[PDB]
C-alpha cells in the first residue's frame, strides 16, 4: 500500500472534521489494584509523550507497492480458493437495500453506534438521523445515496484505545478508515449474500473465522486443521497489501461467478481517498480499516496468499491437503508435512509482505496447540473433557484492560465482561483474578459470576 | 480443499525451490 499525493482540504474542496483530539478513557477504580503499562494511545501531534513526529509515525505503515498484477503463483493460488469456494452456492445475486441496512440472520444490521461516512460525520448528520430498525425504512437512505453519490473518500482518523508505552513514544497510534454509509451499503447489496454464508459458516471450506464464537469454534479447530500446525505474525498486514492481491481477489469473485459491476467494487478499495483532519491524499494499495467485508475481503486474500507463498516457496505442495482459517492477518493452518515459515516468510518478502515469528517467538519453531494464539487466545482442553477446548484470553491483557474505562457507570458490564473471558484460563487463575478484584471495597459490592456456574453454562453450548 | 484425498500418487515432505 502507498499514498501517492497529499492536498490541503482547501485545494481539493473535501469537508475537514473538527475533532478534539481528548481520550474517554480515565483510569479506572482497579487502575492501581492491577497491574499494567499500557496508556491511550497518542491523539495528536503535539501529545508530551511523543519522541517523534506524530503524522510522520502514523503514515510509515503504507511501505509501498512490489507486484500491481499477479505472477502464475498468485493465480493458480487465487483459482483454488474460489474452486473451493465454489462447494458453498454463494448467492451471487444483489441485496435488497433493506437487508444490507437493517440485516439478516447472518448478516447482522448496520451499527447505529459508529460514524456513518464522509460528508455525514463532517456535515453532523448521524446514522440514527437515517436509519430506523423498528420501521425498516429505505428511502431515506436512498435520498442520501442520490444526493451524495458514491465512491466518497474514507473519512479517517486515530484510534482511542490503549497502547504499549513503546507504541505511544513512537507514536503508533492506529487508524480508523470509515467508508461513506453510501458505499458501505452499495457494498454489502453487491456481497451480503457472499457475507451471511461466510457468517454461517466459520471454518474449512470458506477459510474464514470471522463471525465466529470461540467459545464453541475452539473445540472444532483442533479437527479441521489436523497434521503438521504452522502460523506466523504480520507487520501491519493491511497497509502492505499490494494491489495485486486486489486483483487476485477480482479473480476470485469472477470465478465463483460475480457480476462485473459487482467486481468494480474492488477498485474503490484499492485505489481510496481519506481525509484526514485537513488533508486529503490518495492511496493505492492496501486494505482500508472501518470498511465493510474488509474482514471477509482480507480473510479471503490471505487466504490466497497462503497458497500463492506455498506454491512458490516449495514444490510437490498439494493445496487440497492445506487447511486455514483466517481472520484478517490472524492466520492458523496444518499440512501434513512441516512447512519452514522462515522459508515462507522469505518468500512472502518479495511481495512486500513482512512475515515474522507466531506469538511473538524469538523464531519459526513448531507451533504445537500449547503455544498456538489465534484471535490473541490460546488453546486450553477442558480437564474433565479434554474434547472441549477452552479459548484462553491471556489475564496479561485483562489486567491490561480493568486499570481503564471509557465510562465510570459501566464498572459492572465492564468487570463481568472481563469474567466472562477470565474463567477459561482455569479455576486456579479466575479464582485469583476474583480475589485480587474482591481486594478493594468497591470489587465486593460487585456481582461476580462464578467459575463452576460459568463452566456449566458453556458446556450446554455443545 | 482441506479433507481426505486419494488418487493416486503418495506425497512426499515439501521440497524447497531451489534457485528457480
Ligand atoms: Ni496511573
Ligand atoms: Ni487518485
Amino acid at each position: 500500500g502507498e499514498i501517492q499525493w497529499v492536498k490541503p482540504n482547501k485545494e481539493t474542496g473535501r469537508l475537514s472534521i473538527n475533532g478534539p483530539t481528548r481520550t474517554k478513557l480515565e483510569p479506572s477504580v482497579f487502575h492501581d489494584v492491577f497491574e499494567g503499562n499500557k496508556e491511550p494511545a497518542v491523539l495528536h501531534s503535539k501529545d508530551p509523550r511523543l519522541e517523534v513526529d506524530f503524522e510522520q509515525a502514523l503514515f510509515s505503515k503504507y511501505v509501498g507497492n512490489t507486484l500491481y498484477e499477479p505472477d502464475e503463483y498468485i493465480k493458480e493460488a487465487a483459482l483454488h480458493y474460489a474452486n473451493q469456494l465454489k462447494q458453498l452456492e454463494i448467492n451471487t445475486s444483489q441485496m435488497s437495500m433493506e437487508e444490507a441496512c437493517y440485516g439478516t440472520e447472518n448478516l447482522e444490521a448496520i451499527d447505529l453506534h459508529t460514524s456513518a461516512g464522509y460528508p455525514y460525520s463532517a456535515l453532523g448528520i448521524k446514522k440514527r438521523d437515517i436509519l430506523d430498525p423498528t420501521t425498516r425504512d429505505v428511502s431515506k437512505m436512498k435520498f442520501y445515496m442520490d444526493k451524495y453519490g458514491l465512491d466518497l473518500p474514507y473519512s479517517t482518523y486515530v484510534k482511542d484505545e490503549l497502547r504499549s508505552i513503546d507504541k505511544i513514544k513512537k507514536g503508533k497510534s492506529r487508524l480508523i478508515e470509515a467508508s461513506s454509509l453510501n458505499d458501505s451499503v452499495y457494498l454489502r447489496m453487491a456481497f451480503g449474500h457472499l457475507y451471511e454464508t461466510f457468517h454461517a459458516n466459520p471454518g474449512t471450506i470458506t477459510g474464514s473465522a470471522v463471525g465466529c464464537n470461540p467459545d464453541t469454534f475452539w473445540s472444532k479447530l483442533p479437527i479441521l486443521l489436523p497434521g503438521s500446525l504452522f502460523a506466523f505474525d504480520y507487520s501491519g498486514y493491511d497497509a502492505s497489501l499490494s494491489p495485486v492481491w486486489f486483483r487476485a481477489l477480482e479473480l476470485v469473485l469472477r470465478e465463483i461467478g460475480y457480476s462485473e459491476e459487482a467486481i468494480s467494487l474492488i477498485e474503490g478499495i484499492n485505489h481510496t481517498h481519506h481525509v484526514y483532519r485537513n488533508k486529503t491524499y490518495c492511496v493505492l494499495g492496501g486494505m482500508p480499516s472501518g470498511c465493510s467485508g474488509t474482514s471477509i475481503f482480507n480473510s479471503m486474500i490471505n487466504n490466497i496468499i497462503i497458497r500463492a507463498l506455498l506454491i512458490k516457496t516449495f514444490k510437490g505442495i498439494d493445496l487440497d491437503e492445506l487447511n486455514m482459517v483466517a481472520y484478517g492477518d490472524d492466520v492458523l493452518a496444518s499440512y501434513p508435512f512441516p512447512i519452514d515459515c522462515l522459508e515462507l516468510a522469505k518468500t512472502g518478502k518479495e511481495y512486500g509482505l513482512t512475515m515474522t515469528p507466531a506469538d511473538k517467538s524469538p523464531c519459526f519453531n513448531e507451533v504445537n496447540w500449547d503455544n498456538a494464539t489465534f484471535l490473541k487466545r490460546g488453546f486450553l482442553p477442558d480437564e474433565q473433557f479434554p474434547f472441549l477446548i477452552h479459548p484462553t484470553m491471556p489475564m496479561r491483557e485483562i489486567h491490561e484492560s480493568i486499570r481503564w474505562t471509557k465510562d465510570a457507570r459501566n464498572t459492572q458490564d465492564h468487570v463481568r465482561s472481563l469474567c466472562l473471558l477470565a474463567w477459561h484460563n482455569g479455576k486456579q487463575e479466575y479464582e485469583k483474578f476474583v480475589s485480587t478484584i474482591r481486594s478493594v471495597p468497591v470489587g465486593r459490592a460487585l456481582a461476580i459470576p462464578n467459575y463452576e456456574n460459568l463452566r456449566r453454562n458453556w458446556l450446554e453450548l455443545f | 480443499g482441506a479433507y481426505s484425498g486419494a488418487p493416486k500418487q503418495v506425497l512426499k515432505k515439501p521440497a524447497l525451490r531451489t534457485a528457480t
